[PDB]
């Protein structure tokens, strides 16, 4: 249920694990790709672990 | 007599070394130039203007070889 107000509230279903749409195009630089220092698949997964875990708090 | 069969060998051995420098030489720095290109091509016609500074440094001294080897094979004789 979402906090929407002091007095008002909805209860809602909300796409969580696959993910959702977003509206832009690539970014192509900036800074550096720390992709490949570590194992980019293994981060990757520790992150949208972190991801699914905020989502639910 | 002995002294152009010598010559022709001597501008052979100058020219072919200049052609292994310059040529792997170049190799090496465009490599580079070709990954990082594909990692964001927004950088191609800055780097390739970049490429052209340096690959002059890279031909100095080679044309210098084949300068003379072809002053030795076609005015030494």
């Amino acid at each position: 249920n979402k906090f929407i107000n002091t007095m008002s509230q909805v209860p809602t279903i909300s796409q969580l694990l696959p993910l959702p749409a977003s509206d832009d195009d690539d970014l192509k630089h900036k800074s550096w790709d720390y992709l490949y220092e570590p194992d980019p698949k293994a981060l990757l997964d520790t992150l949208l672990r972190r991801y699914v875990e905020s989502q639910v708090y | 007599n002995l002294n152009m069969d010598l010559l022709y060998m001597a501008a052979a051995v100058m020219m072919g070394l200049a052609a292994i420098g310059a040529a792997i030489g170049i190799g090496i720095l465009g490599g580079k130039f070709l990954e990082g290109a594909a990692r964001q091509p927004d950088l191609i016609p800055l780097l390739r203007t970049q490429f052209f500074i340096v690959m002059g440094l890279v031909d100095a001294i080679p044309m210098i070889a084949v300068g003379l080897g072809l002053y030795v094979m076609f005015a030494v004789a």
